[PDB]
């Protein structure tokens, strides 16, 4: 659709030339080339709000998006027309697929996530720190399409898992585990962040020991 | 500390299978070879496609592409290989694209994973790219089922 | 009874029995043995490793 | 101290040959 292409370029000119160039070749030491990244990379980077970036640092953080769904599609089509690349999955009505990406085998997705993702995102997608100022953000806010596009395009330091390394059905199983492990309530009480022993030791010292010492004060005497 | 002149985000390369190259004044982006494979090698005589996008850094004049050569075979250029003033020249039509093409007639076998040198000349600079082979949006080829051992 | 020799050759390799710490799954059991780089499919049983 | 059996080399190296595989497991 020529309407979608010129809208995407018109949006691109006033938002993405300073760092990516007018012809999407990239600006050295300011931004890489966008040729061949595909519509999937643009969808993830804009819908997650990661782009447009504001400065150079260790890692560009997520923030509220600067464009809506229609403008994201226009921007994706413009970049897609220059070099091709992967595309975001879509449903029957042509909208971005969200529910249809939920796989039916969460047990397989859990093993795949623990093999391929747990290392950077933690047992239950709570996030993890990387080498120098970089980190794997918590996965509780990404919709299934965003997780699929992140696995497809491999943003920043995340590996670019291809449809051959991880088949569409394997990706759907992984996002099913990601979506369910974030929406599953804790069974033994308050989750304490799900980070493991570190919050557990902090909670003990600040709650149980404080109560135990406070009770000891009430029963015992001073001086 | 991480926001100084040496920044991790600013120097990052695109997460694509292509190769960036500087041919004097023309920017070669997403340079890759399309070659479906069946065995350990793509035998000589097979016709593969070389795909890339040429970006004109200059905005005053025009440029034209000539004489793509490599030690893997002969490269044939079909179409108007001229890049506009401040535009792009898309050579090849990759997957996900709803006509300049680079046709390579192989002389020696090639395989995915290695690098093969290609030479680009426009009018003002000749550079070598060491082009890789990139499978695009093609699905994973089936693997024969293993027996019980 | 608890004491065990770490370097008793118990692992069959291409050049005789070797200690456990000197070997791994990638140590050839005979000359010219083909060891594939297999990927874990994530499903228990029914080909967990494929080429 | 540094590990004696860990030194960088300047030799370029060659492309590995295609694997054949010997019989008789
Ligand atoms: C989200 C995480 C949050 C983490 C924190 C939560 C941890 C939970 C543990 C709760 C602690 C339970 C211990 C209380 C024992 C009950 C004692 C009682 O009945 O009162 C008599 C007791 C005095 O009796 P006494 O020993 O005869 O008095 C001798 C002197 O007069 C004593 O006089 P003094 O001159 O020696 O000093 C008096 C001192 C006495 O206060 C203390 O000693 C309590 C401080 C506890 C810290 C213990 C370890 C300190 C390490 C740091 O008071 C203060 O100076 C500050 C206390 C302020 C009251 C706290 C308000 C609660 C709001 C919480 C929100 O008064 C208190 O200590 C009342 C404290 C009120 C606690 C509220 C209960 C909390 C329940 C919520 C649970 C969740
Ligand atoms: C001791 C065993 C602890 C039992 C549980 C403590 C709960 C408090 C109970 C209470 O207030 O009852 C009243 C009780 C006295 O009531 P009483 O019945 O009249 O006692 C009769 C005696 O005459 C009482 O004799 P006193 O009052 O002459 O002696 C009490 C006090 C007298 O204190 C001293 O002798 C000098 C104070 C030393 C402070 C150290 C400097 C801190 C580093 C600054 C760095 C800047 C950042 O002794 C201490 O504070 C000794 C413990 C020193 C630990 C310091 C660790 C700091 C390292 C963290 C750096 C990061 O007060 C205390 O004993 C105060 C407890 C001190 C707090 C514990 C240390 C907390 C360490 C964690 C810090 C968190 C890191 C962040
Ligand atoms: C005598 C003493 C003995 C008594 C001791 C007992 C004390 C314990 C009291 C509390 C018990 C509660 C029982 C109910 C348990 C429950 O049913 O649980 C509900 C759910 O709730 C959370 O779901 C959130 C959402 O609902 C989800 O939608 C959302 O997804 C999820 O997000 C996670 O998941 C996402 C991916 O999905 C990630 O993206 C994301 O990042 C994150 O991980 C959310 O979770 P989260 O943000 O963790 O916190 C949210 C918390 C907000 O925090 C908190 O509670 C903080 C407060 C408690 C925590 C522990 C203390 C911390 C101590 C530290 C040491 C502090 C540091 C100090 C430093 C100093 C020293 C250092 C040197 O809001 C609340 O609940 C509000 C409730 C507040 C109630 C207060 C109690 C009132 C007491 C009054 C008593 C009166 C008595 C008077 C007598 C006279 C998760 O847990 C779920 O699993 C869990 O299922
Ligand atoms: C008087 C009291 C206090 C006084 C202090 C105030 C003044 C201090 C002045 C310091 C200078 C400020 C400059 C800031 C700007 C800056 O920094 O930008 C420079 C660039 O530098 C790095 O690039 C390097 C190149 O430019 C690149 O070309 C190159 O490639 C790259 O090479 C790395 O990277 C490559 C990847 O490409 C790899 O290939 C390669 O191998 C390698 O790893 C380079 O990197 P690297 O060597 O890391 O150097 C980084 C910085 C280093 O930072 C710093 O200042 C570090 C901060 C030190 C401060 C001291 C601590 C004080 C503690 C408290 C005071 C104690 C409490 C007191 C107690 C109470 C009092 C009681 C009495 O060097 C410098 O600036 C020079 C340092 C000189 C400072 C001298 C101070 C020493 C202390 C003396 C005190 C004496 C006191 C005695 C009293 C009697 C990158 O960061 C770039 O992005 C960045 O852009
Ligand atoms: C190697 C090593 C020791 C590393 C630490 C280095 C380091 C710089 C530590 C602290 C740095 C911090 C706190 C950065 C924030 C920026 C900042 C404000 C700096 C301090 C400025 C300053 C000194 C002046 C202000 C005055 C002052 C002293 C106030 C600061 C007080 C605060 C907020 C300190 C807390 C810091 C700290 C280390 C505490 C973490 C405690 C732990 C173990 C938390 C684990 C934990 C987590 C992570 C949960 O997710 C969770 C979820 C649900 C329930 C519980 C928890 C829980 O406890
Ligand atoms: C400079 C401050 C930038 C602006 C403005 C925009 N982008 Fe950007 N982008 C920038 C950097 C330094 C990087 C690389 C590291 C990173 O944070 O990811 C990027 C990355 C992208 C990508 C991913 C490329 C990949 O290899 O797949 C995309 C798709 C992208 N940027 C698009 C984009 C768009 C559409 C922008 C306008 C809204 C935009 N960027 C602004 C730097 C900067
Ligand atoms: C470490 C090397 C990682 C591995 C392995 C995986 N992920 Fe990751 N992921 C990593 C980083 C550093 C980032 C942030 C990149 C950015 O451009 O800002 C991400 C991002 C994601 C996201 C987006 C999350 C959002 O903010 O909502 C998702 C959904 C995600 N990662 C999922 C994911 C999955 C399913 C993985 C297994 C295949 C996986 N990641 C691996 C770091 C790393
Ligand atoms: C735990 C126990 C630690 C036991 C150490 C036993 C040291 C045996 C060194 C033999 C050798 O050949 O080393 C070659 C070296 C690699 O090459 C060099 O150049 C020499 C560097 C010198 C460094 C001195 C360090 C002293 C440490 C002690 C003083 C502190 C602990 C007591
Ligand atoms: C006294 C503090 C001076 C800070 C100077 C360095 C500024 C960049 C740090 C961030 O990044
Ligand atoms: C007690 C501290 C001793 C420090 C010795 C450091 C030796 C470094 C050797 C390396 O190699």
């Amino acid at each position: 659709q020529s309407a979608l292409l010129r809208t995407g370029k018109q949006l691109f000119e006033t938002s993405c030339v300073s760092c990516h160039g007018a012809n999407l070749q990239g600006v050295p030491d300011r931004g890489p080339s966008l040729i061949g990244t595909g519509e999937a990379a643009v969808y993830f980077q804009v819908s997650t709000g990661r782009m447009p970036a504001m400065r150079g640092e260790a890692q560009a953080p997520s923030k509220p998006p600067h464009f809506d769904e229609s403008q994201i599609d226009a921007l994706g089509a413009y970049v897609q027309a220059n070099g091709g690349g992967p595309t975001v999955p879509r449903d029957d009505h042509g909208a971005v697929a969200q529910e249809s990406l939920i796989g039916g085998d969460v047990a397989r997705g859990g093993d795949l996530f623990r093999l391929n993702c747990a290392s950077c995102h933690n047992f239950t997608g709570k996030g993890g720190a990387l080498s120098s100022g970089k980190y794997a953000p918590d996965l509780g806010d990404a919709n299934p399409a965003q997780i699929y596009t992140a696995m497809l395009t491999g943003p920043q330091n995340m590996p670019k898992f291809s449809d051959r390394q991880l088949t569409p059905d394997e990706k759907r199983d992984i996002v099913a585990y990601v979506r369910e492990s974030a929406e599953t309530p804790s069974y033994g009480g308050y989750g304490l962040g799900g980070f493991g022993p570190a919050p557990e030791g902090m909670a003990m010292w600040i709650i149980g020991m404080v109560a135990a010492i406070g009770v000891a004060m009430w029963i015992g005497s001073r001086a | 500390c991480s926001a100084g002149q040496i920044s991790q985000t600013t120097t990052q390369e695109p997460a694509v299978n292509g190769v960036n190259a500087q041919a004097g004044q023309v920017s070669l982006r997403n340079v890759h070879l399309r070659a479906p494979q069946q065995t350990d090698y793509v035998e000589p005589g097979t016709t593969v496609e070389l795909l890339f996008v040429a970006a004109n850094d200059s905005t005053e004049g025009s440029n034209k592409l000539k004489s793509i050569t490599s030690d893997v075979g002969e490269v044939t250029l079909t179409g108007d290989s001229t890049v506009p003033a401040d535009g792009v020249l898309i050579v090849g039509e990759p997957d996900g694209q709803i006509a300049v093409t680079a046709e390579v007639e192989l002389t020696k076998p090639i395989t995915n994973g290695l690098l093969y040198d290609f030479t680009f000349t426009f009018e003002d600079g000749e550079t070598t790219v060491a082009v890789p082979i990139s499978a695009g949006e093609q699905p994973r080829r089936p693997v024969p089922p293993a027996g019980p051992g | 009874g608890l004491i065990k020799n770490p370097w008793k050759p118990v692992v069959p390799t291409a050049e005789g029995k070797k200690a456990v710490l000197w070997t791994s799954g990638w140590t050839p059991r005979f000359k010219g043995e083909t060891i594939y780089l297999a990927r874990a499919t994530g499903r228990p049983g029914e080909s967990p490793f494929v080429k | 101290c540094s590990p004696p059996g860990e030194t960088a080399s300047s030799e370029p190296g060659t492309t590995p040959a295609i694997w054949t595989g010997s019989p008789s497991p």
